[PDB]
């Protein structure tokens, strides 16, 4: 049988007809694979991120069998400004500043550094972020840990609203790594971080990450 | 071409895209009879909204006997379809449409995309793009969500036809 067919048989039975469109509702087209690097501007909206071993994958969010059924841009703002009450809990955002104060200064005057990550930890615990400057302008590159790495719809439109048209946003693997680059195009209370930031050890475990991602760090500074 | 099925279409494709009264343009009946190069009626489309384009396609054609053709236009901050009877750069899975651009689907269009024949029904949405008045146009195929229901149905109908 045929659309024709129904159609017919429909203008009879609008009662089957109901029936038949509620159960046309799963996607069966949506997943499409992608280029490394990958650039987030550049992409469809309201699809996933699925990199694996075995793929590199957009998929329409209707689509995604991996996300169930959310952190905001405005949020990750409201974490920024607090960031002084959960330094132990973002221990790992301040240990990419490498002791530095300068660049630790920097990210006070940008915003969307601090948002970027909250928004990346938010989906995945497993990152090892790394900052750097280049003409007073901060980067960031997220190191994840692990090779099957998901990047939701929702965490993506909103790392792109939180850099407007300032930063580029990049997924690449470099060195058997998925790095997120955050590349700064142009750009309150600094003086307890600064203090709290500069107390605070950086374990030996952490250490060992820095000292193995060394020439990865290396490549991604350009 | 004649008023009732001009009526009948209209009312379609109200029906199959759910559209209020105020996002539908009726050409005139008396007009279309004569002028099969105008379209019986454009429909403004929202962005983020599933619409129902192969139903709507297979209606049209199931009761004209003509292989319909639906016209998606960026007017510069909207995507309309325009939808002809017969027809006078074509569809895919996703499409990049720009302002004063154009995007043919038909029922051959939809076919080509789809991943099998039956049990598919191919909708579409249109989404507004990072920059520019530029806006996307996803074409999605739908299956059942249970096969055993969808068999079941199908006997049904089967049954029905007479
Ligand atoms: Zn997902």
């Amino acid at each position: 049988l045929t659309l024709h067919d129904l159609h017919d048989i429909f203008r009879e039975h609008p009662e089957l007809e109901l029936k038949y469109l509620n159960m046309m509702k799963m996607a069966i087209t949506g997943k499409e694979s992608i280029c490394l690097p990958f650039n987030f501007h550049s992409h469809r909206q309201h699809t996933c991120l699925d990199i694996s071993p075995y793929g590199n994958e957009q998929v329409s969010r209707i689509a995604c069998t991996s996300c169930e059924d959310l952190p905001t841009a405005s949020d990750a703002m409201v974490a920024f400004i607090n960031q002084t009450s959960n330094i132990m809990k973002n221990r790992n955002f301040y240990y990419g500043f490498c002791k530095s104060s300068e660049l630790l200064k920097l990210s006070t005057n940008q915003p969307p550094i601090f948002q970027i990550y909250y928004l990346l930890h938010a989906a995945n615990h497993d990152i090892v972020p790394f900052m750097h400057a280049e003409d007073g302008r901060l980067h960031m590159h997220v190191i994840f840990e692990n090779p099957d790495v998901h990047i939701p719809c929702d965490c993506i439109t909103q790392m792109l609203t939180a850099a407007r048209e300032d930063y580029s946003v990049t997924l690449n693997i470099v060195r058997d790594h998925v790095v997120i680059s955050v590349l700064c195009h142009a750009v309150i209370d600094v003086t307890i971080l600064q203090r709290k930031i500069d107390e605070m050890d950086i374990p030996n475990d952490v250490s060992e990450s820095f000292e193995r991602y060394k020439e990865l760090i290396q490549e991604l500074c350009q | 071409m004649n008023k009732v099925l001009h009526q009948d279409l209209v009312q379609a494709t109200r029906r199959i895209l759910k559209l209020g009264p105020s996002e539908l343009r009726v050409t005139d009946a008396g007009l279309i009879c004569k002028n099969p190069n105008y379209s019986v009626c454009d429909a403004m489309l929202k962005t983020d909204t599933v619409y129902c384009v192969e139903y709507l396609l297979s209606y049209w054609e199931s009761r004209t006997d003509h292989v319909p053709c639906f016209i998606f236009k960026n007017t510069g901050c909207a995507v309309s379809l325009c939808c002809f009877v017969r027809a006078p750069r074509h569809v895919g899975e996703f499409n990049v449409l720009k302002v004063n651009e154009s995007l043919i689907v038909t029922l051959k269009d939809i076919e080509e995309i789809k991943p099998s024949a039956y049990g598919v029904l191919t909708k579409c949405v249109v989404r507004k793009s990072n920059s520019a008045s530029v806006f996307n146009i996803e074409l999605i195929a739908f299956g059942p969500e249970n096969e055993g229901e969808y068999e079941n149905l199908l006997r049904e109908l089967y049954a029905k036809k007479a």
